[PDB]
């Protein structure tokens, strides 16, 4: 026995239901990732932009003292730079999906500038490397190695 | 976090069941979950994941699904260095640090920036940080050469068979997490995942503290392959589970023991009462249906009460203080469930805070200590009834101070407040035995507390054809300023009224509110 | 037998409550209870007593009431004699027996009689009996010089005040029994009654076996006055109780300890689970009403299940046998109450018979032994889970053999059959924790069992003005051939539907069915 | 506060309710005990007569082998004879109540001869001493000293 016939999208569209859940249909993978980025930007734009800003090692530069410790932690551990290497080492096909995702976030911000909080606009535009950096920070330098455990705080 | 996967043989209709139940902070931005559905000619994925992430970590579709819980994989080592002559001591010799002059900008309150120099030093172990007390620490992180983390998850949640899933998992690009899998074929799997370095000596406690940084003996360079980590596939018990407990009772009966793996992989600490409940709820029930499965997820038993009240109540009743006697009768009439109308629950928590510590993880007060031989029925009893009664006396004072009475309804103090929505709470701390979790904050001036962490994304899937899934997201799917989708689900949570998760095109079209067609410039 | 007396301060309306609840054989003739009401210009008594007895032992009226339970007062000693030279050895000397030639007739099957000689020998201890093995035993019984037994009870149940009652009790003419008292003034009392000889040495175990009959050192001649026996009046706990357990927890908090009395008065053996329930039911509840009081008398909890299942179930679930797994899930879903529809109760009894012996009094299987420091929460746990599971395997076989299935309804096998009336049973063995008792017999060819002993006369009285009392007599008030009053109450017992006990003349006149005027020739 | 007015009987009568429970009203104590004996004889006549027969030490004589052990136990312990002493030592007023009780049992048997089982009729008439003997047997030689405990059975 096999699963039910999977739907085959003929156009790119996002169908949002009553709870703000996006149902993204893409004619191909890159289009799906683009829509996903657009949806996330619409739903959690401000915080995603802030997080990507920190992953660049520019939290202190963009927002000040409250973001300085993380900046030192990420720079000392060479997170921003390693994200460049990791980004460069992505398979051609997957890197395209990462770029499309980033493009979706920029697109949303560009089309709806007044929806993005002022203090976080300076982060635009984002890129596929920013995406890799955030994932690297979250996994390796939050879940596995947290600053509190090392700094002894 | 909780996670269940049930094999067909243990269900009524013959389909596998899966529970996605991550517990995380309700306020930390990078821990915020987002629900979405992706459909392409080549694949379909539904589920939740942390904002900013391009791949769904808690995903499922018409064929399979996975879920994650925290296993705390120790993939990093902190080494205490011995500084000497401008370098550090290593195997009796002074080694030089690798230095790098960096710099960064710091924004001032007025909006301008200043340049701050930053020297980056590294020993053979890794980057060096200095602590307040002056201790120089070097951090060595495993897997800094694994760039395929995002792609591995993508290939996992998109696998056409358990074999492809396993092949993806085997790349070792995801550094941590317990991962539970289930598909429509009937396969269920539990994996203690992560990138763990091979060590020559020392147990987990040794490697979690500061390791000597003056000896090459402690400098690891290898990591374990998937084959060395604890894993369980289609066990005889017909189920797999993990509630953040060590991997020693992922199923029942177990399929391995602690001695079968390096002692530095996982701790051998006592399983929490929530984890014990998890094993009991699955092993004790048969002929499960999705409806029955969901009802079980909601269990909020005060298991610690079952292990302590039998001894505490009689002892408190001999105390001359009529209030202590009254408190004991209040606790004795309680059904030991964390329901909204419970009048003894709050008082019990306060006693527990003293008996077992602020986090309720203490073991010193028990008469019978925890034992892996009785993993779901120990610890038990009150070691010192007399002392336990003194703690109860204090608990009474603390309960009145925080809530204004010893018998205030649980749901009157425990609230779920999002924007203009204010609903009564139920269930509570996992360490007291509650399976469904709501880590309540300290009360305010009026004894009102709210969830700080706990149930977030919750989904239960039955891999029938087509699949059937229900779910809920405590804090909505949006947190942007002025959104209408932040507090629009907390009411349903309050009534345990799950939404049907819509995967089929006809269901989606029937529920559409907004349509965003888009053109992507390749 | 159970017995409760509650002081006014512990009730809602301020009136004392009393429970008469003797447990005795349902077939032994001299143990048969009879309900009656006596009214005279000078006194009024209502209650039950054994047939042939002219005084009511379980009595109450508008002012007071008492009840009895067995305390097993050791008022007789069996001495092992050393026979020598036609006499017996005593303090190194041969003493002669006191002989008497008696005779008696023995009826033959045909109706005629034969004369049998009977020699009666006595040592200084008392009458001598020879055992099968040849052991010569002399029996010394205390109080053979107390002829006022019947009159003392009469003066007790007819007392105008607690003082007169106490004065009567003090005569020491009633040789045994625990006696509980309660009156409308609000006084409640518990007395470990009986005629106990003063002994120079030895504990109760020593005096219960064969005592050396060759030494004047063991020949007692004195008995203890009421003042030396354990007694409790208006304790701070507001209640008094006894369920055949030693007199060490007649109330809570206790008012004395075992060391305050000669060690030969009562045993210091572990209190049964029924006795533990008795203490819990009273101490844990407040603001009692007659209605609430009666509901509590009906409790039939499988307390042993609460102390064993937590450890047994997990262990049974790892056994490969699917039937053992099934039995464990059956026991896990059980609410641990001996109700008529219970499908796990019978199977649990069978396991218990092996775990704790045929009488369920065994202690060897428990992980935590009984302790007077935790009198109502020990023993607890299963010491050897593995062995306990083997016993369960055997229990499954025994359950099927006796009842034909492992899940037959409790009330389908357990029946109360009197004449043409056949009703479903509920509640069970006291040693398993059931407060309301029904000692079920072994099943017949069809797995049908009936009560052999247990609830007989049951009455609960509230000393309000006028008093309010309800009661029931399992086997009716008559056992004469062809009576209509033998099986006319068993149905009500089955539904726990108590009759109001009629003491007031207008109530009696309104319920009269037969009138027997009589002329007594003084 | 005092209890409700107690009823004052003006004639001797037994009022039986629907469950065969007798409500005995006597103008004095002896009359009440007489009615009680009559009621007990009516409700449990056969067994009471059998029990009194045994208390006399005549169980073996009246009914044979199955009653022999108890007969030996009671005779050897001098129960029948001690009951005579105890009966003789009763207070004048209480002895009168014991006699009335016994008289009630005889009366019932005399008025309703066909209600008493044949094999137990030989026990009549009973007396106050029989009452004392049975009470003595039950208390001292059943509840306190049972034959099984001594005979080692």
């Amino acid at each position: 026995q096999a699963p039910i016939a999977a739907y085959k999208p003929r156009s790119n569209e996002i169908l949002w239901d009553g709870y703000g859940v996006p149902h993204i249909y893409g004619v191909d993978a890159p289009s799906a990732f683009y829509g996903y980025g657009w949806a996330q930007a619409r739903s959690h734009g401000d915080n995603i932009l802030r997080l990507y800003g920190e992953a660049r090692g520019k939290g202190a530069e963009y927002w000040g003292p409250d973001y300085e410790q993380t900046t030192v932690w990420l720079l000392t551990n060479g997170v921003p730079e390693r994200a460049q290497q990791w980004y460069a080492q992505q398979s051609p096909d997957f890197r395209a999906n990462l770029d499309a995702f980033a493009a979706g976030i920029n697109a949303y911000a560009q089309q709806n500038p007044d929806d993005i909080s002022p203090e976080v606009r300076q982060v635009l535009p984002v890129s596929g490397a920013d995406v890799v950096a955030h994932a690297h920070r979250l996994m390796n330098f939050l879940y596995v190695a947290s600053p509190g455990r090392t700094l002894g705080e | 976090s909780n996670s269940w996967a049930v094999a067909p043989g243990k269900t009524a209709n013959g389909n596998a069941l899966l529970l996605q139940n991550p517990h995380l902070s309700w306020t930390t931005d990078y821990f915020t979950y987002y629900e979405a559905h992706l459909v392409t000619p080549d694949f379909e994925i539904y589920g939740a994941t942390q904002i900013g992430l391009p791949v769904i970590r808690f995903a499922f579709n018409q064929r399979m699904g996975i879920t994650n819980t925290v296993n705390g994989m120790v993939g990093a080592t902190n080494y205490r260095l011995t500084l000497q002559d401008g370098g550090y001591l290593y195997d009796g010799q002074v080694r030089p640090f690798e230095r790098r002059q960096a710099s960064y900008r710091l924004r001032q309150a007025d909006g301008t920036t200043v340049d701050k120099p930053l020297e980056i030093r590294s020993s053979v172990h890794g980057p060096v940080f200095e602590r307040a007390d002056g201790t120089a620490v070097a951090v060595r992180v495993a897997g800094l050469d694994r760039p395929g983390m995002l792609e591995q998850y993508f290939d996992m949640i998109t696998a056409d068979s358990f074999d492809d899933y396993e092949a993806a998992l085997a790349r070792m690009q995801v550094p941590t997490f317990n991962i539970v899998y289930a598909d429509r074929e009937g396969t269920i799997n539990y994996s203690f995942n992560g990138v763990a370095p091979k060590r020559a000596e020392g147990d987990i406690a040794f490697w979690q503290g500061l390791v000597p940084g003056d000896s090459s003996r402690y400098l690891w360079t290898e990591t374990h392959p998937l084959d060395d980590l604890p894993r369980v596939t289609n066990p005889p018990g017909g189920f797999v589970q993990n509630s953040n407990d060590p991997p020693w009772t992922p199923t029942w009966p177990v399929t391995y023991t602690p001695k079968d793996f390096p002692s530095y992989l996982a701790p051998q600490t006592p399983h929490s009462l929530r984890a014990q409940q998890s094993v009991r709820l699955m092993s004790e029930n048969d002929d499960l249906t999705l409806e029955r499965f969901m009802a079980l997820q909601l269990s909020h038993r005060a298991v610690m009460a079952d292990r302590t009240l039998p001894d505490l109540i009689p002892a408190a009743l001999i105390d001359p203080d009529p209030e202590v006697q009254a408190a004991a009768r209040l606790l004795a009439a309680w059904d030991r469930e964390f329901t909204s109308d419970s009048r003894a629950a709050l008082l019990f928590e306060e006693w527990a805070r003293l008996f077992a510590g602020q986090n309720f993880a203490g073991q010193a007060g028990f008469a019978t200590p925890w034992s892996l031989d009785k993993p779901v029925s120990t610890p038990y009893g009150v070691r010192d009834p007399k002392a336990a009664v003194d703690q109860l006396r204090t608990a009474i004072a603390n309960t009145k101070r925080k809530y204004g009475a010893i018998d205030r309804p649980f749901g009157d103090a425990s609230r779920m407040i999002l924007n203009d929505v204010n609903v009564p709470g139920a269930a509570g701390y996992g360490n007291l035995g509650s399976f469904r979790v709501f880590t309540w904050s300290d009360p305010d001036e009026n004894g009102v507390r709210t969830p700080v962490h706990g149930e977030t994304w919750v989904a239960m899937i039955e891999f029938s054809t087509p699949v059937r899934a229900y779910g809920l997201m405590s804090y909505g799917n949006s947190r942007q300023p002025g959104t209408t989708h932040y507090s629009d689900q907390i009411e349903r949570v309050s009534r345990a009224d799950f939404r049907e998760l819509l995967l089929r095109r006809e269901q989606v079209e029937a529920a559409v509110q907004e349509r965003t067609p888009f053109n992507f410039k390749p």
